[PDB]
């Protein structure tokens, strides 16, 4: 009676191969921040000019 | 009231679920 | 065969074609047992799923064709061959995860799938035992995932029996030097929840209180861990878990009887749990209100205001608006508040000065101030002047509402 077992095994094996091949083809929210998190967030994301002020700003840019 | 007391009243209502396990 | 070994040395890059060709040679030479163990070794050695599929399919069809050919006729060989065929058919899920256990052995998600595929819980324990030794904490990618493995492993015992076994396993869990702290919360919160159903919440407090043994110099330890770059375990900053403090406070607050008073032990313990959270600067705006509402429900209103004043300065002005609204709404209308009228005016003027110094829409505080000024003294003229101050000080719709109320009242 091994023929029926072999037939069932082949039927299952075909499906196993199909599934394996398919796997193969892939080849109010702000109220909950702590004080510490507010400190972190608040530090990570916080006319006319005189010649002396413009000079210092240009120096800083350089 | 609407912002934080409204949430906290829900918290004090959810704690009834904990109270059931507290007494049992 | 010698040439085969030579190209095994020379060409490691196309191992799949090599093993397939040598397997074909083994089948052609009648060395079926050699083909079997060779394919078994190669299948165990696969690493990429495309490579695995080709070898697994070839093994499956080889078994099928050999069994059918022998059936065409021997009994023992046929029995063994179809037994291996059925085994390889069934064990596809096991080989599937065997591939992923070599792509990244310490990715705990695969271990949480390998447990699911086991037939019986008696085997689930064995797979958990293997997983715990194979996994190294230092390389667990997703935080809070290894702790889920210890949590599930303890739950597996806890469902059947032997609570002592589960506890002794978990005591080993907390000893593991985890890199991240989400893995530690996932264990303590679960252990406390499981103890709550069995030994009462008195014990359930102890499980969490052991975790929250606040040490001296919190800033130094938090600096050492934060700047340690995964070198320092999260065991040392366990006190800095908001989720453990939150659940500990939930257990304490649900354990306080609704008619608790200042001489009750649990009410005092809840005060210390909240005050320690505030001291650690782990208090969140919803928890700062949770504490104030706990105090008000227990008729300790005058100490509720001390919570609001202790917490309002810490947050940015945008959140100070919400806490100011709560503080003033409780102060102006509550039978137990003992604030004199000049004090409540001092609070109001402080709120408006601080918030309007930062551009926050202060319409609600202005309206509340006008209503309070009408209530406490009856000076309508002062009430209107307060509303005019709000409308005259960019939130154009609010200033139109304050102009309509100020003028209608006048």
């Amino acid at each position: 009676k091994l023929d029926e077992k072999l037939k069932e095994l082949k039927r299952k094996r075909v499906d196993v191969s199909i599934k394996s091949r398919k796997l193969a083809d892939r080849e109010e929210k702000a109220f909950h921040y702590t004080v510490q998190e507010y400190d972190a967030w608040e530090r990570r994301h916080p006319g006319g000019i005189s010649y002396d002020q413009l000079a210092k700003l240009s120096y800083e840019k350089t | 009231m609407p912002s934080l007391r409204d949430l906290s009243l829900e918290r004090d209502q959810e704690l009834n679920q904990l109270r059931a396990r507290i007494n049992q | 065969e010698e040439f085969m070994r030579q190209m095994n040395g020379i060409y490691p890059d196309k191992w799949l074609f090599l093993i397939l060709s040598l397997a074909k040679y083994y089948i052609s030479r009648g060395r079926l047992d050699s083909c079997g163990d060779l394919l078994k070794k190669s299948l165990q050695q696969t690493l990429r799923y495309s490579d695995f599929d080709r070898i697994y399919n070839f093994y499956l069809l080889f078994e099928q064709e050999c069994s059918q050919f022998i059936l065409g006729k021997w009994t023992e060989k046929l029995q063994a061959h179809m037994a291996t065929f059925e085994s390889l058919i069934n064990l596809y899920d096991i080989y599937l995860n065997d591939v992923a256990l070599r792509q990244d052995s310490n990715l705990v998600e695969t271990w949480m799938k390998r447990v699911s595929l086991q037939k019986s819980a008696a085997e689930k324990c064995n797979v958990y035992s293997e997983a715990i030794l194979k996994i190294d904490p230092r390389k667990v990618g997703t935080p809070g995932s290894f702790g889920r493995l210890w949590c599930s492993y303890g739950d597996l015992y806890w469902r059947s029996n032997a609570i002592s076994t589960a506890r002794e396993l978990w005591t080993q869990s907390l000893k593991v030097p985890y890199p991240y702290i989400e893995d530690l919360e996932e264990i303590y919160l679960n252990w406390a929840d499981r103890e709550l159903d069995k030994e009462g919440v008195e014990r359930a407090f102890s499980i969490l209180e052991d975790a929250l043994h606040v040490p001296t110099n919190p800033e130094i330890l938090l600096e050492k861990y934060k700047n340690g770059h995964r070198k320092i375990p999260a065991q040392t900053v366990l006190f800095n878990s908001l989720r453990i403090w939150s659940k500990y406070i939930d257990y304490l607050e649900a354990y306080c009887p609704k008619d608790a008073n200042s001489s009750d032990k649990i009410f005092n313990k809840t005060k210390m749990a909240y005050n320690t959270v505030i001291d650690l600067r782990l208090i969140t705006p919803a928890m700062a209100e949770n504490f104030a509402l706990f105090l008000q429900n227990h008729y300790e209103v005058m100490e509720s205001f001390q919570v609001y004043e202790k917490t309002i300065p810490l947050f940015p002005p945008e959140i100070q608006y919400e806490l100011w609204i709560e503080y003033l709404e409780v102060a102006t209308s509550h039978q137990l508040s003992s604030l004199s009228p000049e004090h409540i005016r001092f609070l109001f003027e402080k709120a408006l000065k601080n918030l309007c110094s930062n551009g926050i829409d202060c319409k609600t505080i202005f309206i509340a101030y006008s209503v309070f000024e009408e209530r406490i003294s009856g000076l309508i003229s002062k009430s209107i002047e307060i509303l005019r101050r709000g409308a005259v000080i960019t939130h154009l719709e609010s200033r139109l509402q304050l102009w309509r109320m100020c003028i209608s009242k006048a």
